[PDB]
RNA sequence: ACCGCUGAAAGCAUCUAAGCGGGAAACCUUCUCCAAGAUCAGGUUUCUCACCCACUUGGUGGGAUAAGGCCCCCCGCAGA
RNA sequence: CUCGAUGUCGGCUCGUCGCAUCCUGGGGCUGGAGCAGGUCCCAAGGGUUGGGCUGUUCGCCCAUUAAAGCGGCACGCGAGCUGGGUUUAGAACGUCGUGAGACAGUUCGGUCUCUAUCCGCCGCGCGCGUCAGAAACUUGAGGAAACCUGUCCCUAGUACG
């Protein structure tokens, strides 16, 4: 059976991404698996198991402009209207994190892990992050084989 | 497939690899050896490697 | 056959790439320039400049005449002036140059001031006749834009800018 | 302008153009201006 | 930019212009009793100003009070409100002891007035939202004064977030604009405001320049 | 929507595929209001800032106290 | 699907939504001289009234208006209202039926039940957390309300004709 579920035997590490020239969707893939844990041979989907994703630089990130100008995103209030569409141009302009959380959320599961997930995420749009005390540990997407 | 990513190599070869290798081993016991003693997954997988041909011809 | 047509180039004081980047300068303002980076551009034994992409991809056609226009045409602004002439075909109208700009009203109220932009000539003929100068087509032809739809030119008896001709329209009696 | 699900020339001095994916004419002579849609 | 001051309101009267023209007039209180303590953005990018105004006993004042105003330097007061000022800089503009009056005020000038609105207590919509009431004689059994119908029935199973319906109403942050101030009673601290304020007589107001004009 | 600059594809032409600009009571800033239970639960300031037992020193309970607040009381043009 | 019950027209009251837009707004074209006006494109942010007669829908008409919009939401909404007509029992005229009686033909009168448990909504509190315990002032991510318009004068009786 299972050997790796059981209270504290988790290393939480940091991981360092620079977000530059990667595409949204492939940064946010490996941010979930590497965020989950799937990395590890030590995987539990029952309990909050992974290391800690760290975005840098997410302003940089390349879309196109044929989605910046079309690739609307909608918050509906509850209210009558409220259907607050809002392009991904402009937040990318104001609020680049939040798309980039929401492309990862998307990627997430829905359910009670998925928030605790949420909690060990910290996104920060410009490059310089002042979380230096902890070890940082850059890390770069890859292929394996095949 | 965690580990043997790891060790840089899919799933997919590493079971045709073991198959080649007549290691009928089952996936309970693979699995846990991953956690036992990766380094006896690593020599497993140096074994698929050895045995899988050359490429995706045929 | 645009691509064939290669680049004189009379002046060259700084004609030079850095960088994927033509930097120009010459008798008049200096000018630059970012190169679409599909295309390779090169300088020639004789000092013309060479554009060219010999891949296979119609795009890399139509980048290669383009750029190829585009580094002719900073040549040629750089050592010859662009000049577009415009004169007014109306009545009630005269051009005042108040403070450092040309005042128009075809027969209403507040005059309306162009907004000049940076790096750029103007200048006054006649009353109903007046030209602008620069280095740069479209800011030479921004103002061609800022004057046009103030006060739609009807094709009746006319009452705006034309371009000495355009064969422009004409009413159909009454 | 003549904006309809057809298109065809006024007569022959005119050109059939694709701007932004939508066909349109232009014919040196404002009668039309017609669009494909 | 905003120039502001603290006053109260204590109730309203007429007085007549030049011109032979009446002008209403809310008296709001706001002579030299208004002092400060700056929070420049440096340190949390807020950029405003604490206006302190009233009167109190020095022994009702609690201990943090009367630490952050001692550490300012200041007497106590009562009322405590925070005035933003503009997006830019500022700086050189208030400090910690620079005294307030009216007589920013000049006498015409056009300002925006808000406060805690008088009460009015749990009402229905009649008053709260103003409905067109139901009529009172052919047959209306119980319906006078009610709100009738909302939304549809089956498929819009719920009632729309949002509708006006029976609360409360009052004691709200209420804000008129364009109020022309008539007269700054300069020699006693008196700002006469054409027009109506919020508030009670004995209420608290906060007047401010106004931005429109 | 419309008009438009420069200019290829295709020696021309063209509002265009690179690129620039104008462009509406719609949209977003802007004006007013609620709002950190916004569980990412924020930020700034200030006060108090060892007190005694039980259990197993820790782990945990019990009692008391400072800031301060509540209860009760006198009132409100604040209020079921 | 619902007959061990979804209670039907019209009208009132209260909202929401589409845009195939009545007006306001932005433009093209014209057999658009100008005012006006035809047609077409964009646009839901507001407004879209008040009366006579019929039970009405639907229509007619007077007088105003920038305008007097088309539709969905159980032909919106009866555990919110009305009960005029429709569809109960009485009565009468006509037609048919020998007759009892019938008519989606008309005419008079003829009750509109429920103490709100849940969902949602509207308002205000108690508790706990927000990592020592508290008190003040606040950023405002994110949302709401509101978003209309005419007459006259000047330009100018000018441009145009």
């Amino acid at each position: 059976p299972t050997y790796a579920p059981k209270a504290g035997d988790t290393t939480r590490s940091w991981y360092v991404i620079d977000a530059t020239d990667v595409v949204l969707g492939r940064l946010a893939v490996a941010a979930a698996n590497l965020l989950r844990g799937k990395h590890k041979p030590t995987f539990a989907p029952n309990v909050d198991g992974g290391d800690f994703v760290i975005v840098i630089n997410a302003d940089k990130v390349a879309i196109s402009g044929d989605k910046l100008q079309h690739k609307m995103v909608y918050r509906h209030s509850g209210y009558p209207g409220g259907l607050h569409k809002r392009t991904i141009g402009e937040l990318m302009q104001r609020h680049p994190d939040r798309v980039v959380e929401k492309a990862i959320l998307g990627m997430l599961p829905k359910n009670r892990l998925s928030r605790q997930i949420q909690r060990k995420l910290r996104v920060y749009a410009g490059p310089e992050h002042p979380h230096s005390a902890q070890q940082p540990v850059p890390y770069e997407l890859k292929q394996v084989a095949q | 497939n965690a580990a043997a990513r790891l060790n840089d190599i899919t799933y997919n070869r590493l079971i045709q690899g073991l198959k080649a290798a007549g290691v009928e081993v089952d996936r309970k016991n693979l699995a846990d050896i991953a956690i036992s003693d990766p380094a006896a997954f690593t020599a497993l997988v140096d074994v698929a490697r050895a045995a899988l041909p050359e490429d995706v011809n045929a | 056959r645009i691509g064939k047509q290669p680049i004189p180039v009379p002046a060259g004081v700084d004609v030079t790439i850095e960088g994927q980047s033509i930097s120009v300068k010459g008798p008049k303002g200096t000018l630059g320039l970012t190169v679409a980076e599909p295309i390779k551009v090169a300088r020639n034994d004789d000092g013309a400049i060479v554009v060219t992409r010999p891949d296979d991809e119609r795009r890399n056609r139509s980048l290669h005449g383009l750029s190829r226009t585009l580094v002719s045409n900073l040549v040629t602004g750089v050592t010859q002036g662009y000049t577009t002439k415009m004169e007014i075909f109306g009545v009630g109208y005269r051009v005042q140059l108040k403070g450092s700009n040309l005042e128009f009203a075809l027969g209403y109220s507040h005059p309306v001031v162009i907004e000049a932009p940076e790096g750029i000539t103007f200048a006054v003929q006649a009353p109903t006749k007046f030209t602008v100068s620069g280095i740069d087509k479209q800011k030479v032809g921004q103002i061609a834009a800022n004057i046009r739809r103030l006060r739609r030119p009807d094709p009746y008896k006319g009452k705006g800018v034309r371009y000495e001709g355009e064969q422009i329209r004409r009413k159909v009696g009454k | 302008v003549k904006v309809n699900p057809s298109v065809k020339p006024i007569c022959d001095k005119c050109r059939l153009i694709r701007r932004h994916g939508r066909v349109m004419v232009i014919c040196s002579d404002p009668r039309h201006k017609q669009r494909q849609g | 930019a905003r120039k502001g001051i603290l006053g109260t309101k204590l109730g309203m009267t007429q007085v007549f212009d030049e011109s032979n023209r009446v002008v209403p007039v809310t008296v709001v209180k706001a002579g030299p009793n208004v002092v400060t303590r700056i929070r420049t953005p440096e340190r949390d990018g807020y950029s405003a100003v604490q206006l302190a105004y009233g009167e109190i006993s020095p022994r009702k004042v609690n201990k943090p009070l009367t630490g952050q105003y001692t550490a300012a330097g200041v007497n106590p007061r009562r009322y405590l409100a925070e005035l933003r000022l503009d997006d830019s800089d500022a700086a050189t503009e208030y400090q910690v002891g620079q005294e307030l009056t009216a007589e920013i005020f000049a006498d015409g000038s056009y300002v925006d007035v808000t406060g805690t609105s008088k009460g009015k207590g749990f009402a229905g919509t009649m008053k709260r939202h103003g409905f067109r009431g139901q009529g009172a004689s052919h047959g209306a059994q119980a319906v006078h004064r009610r709100p009738g119908s909302i939304g549809g029935c089956a498929t819009p199973a719920r009632v729309f977030k949002g509708t006006r319906m029976a609360g409360r109403m009052g004691n709200d942050r209420v804000t008129v604009l364009n109020l022309l101030v008539h007269k700054v009673d300069a020699e006693n601290g008196v700002l006469l405001i054409k027009g109506a304020v919020p508030g009670r007589t004995g209420g608290l107001v906060m007047v401010r320049s106004a931005i429109k004009r």
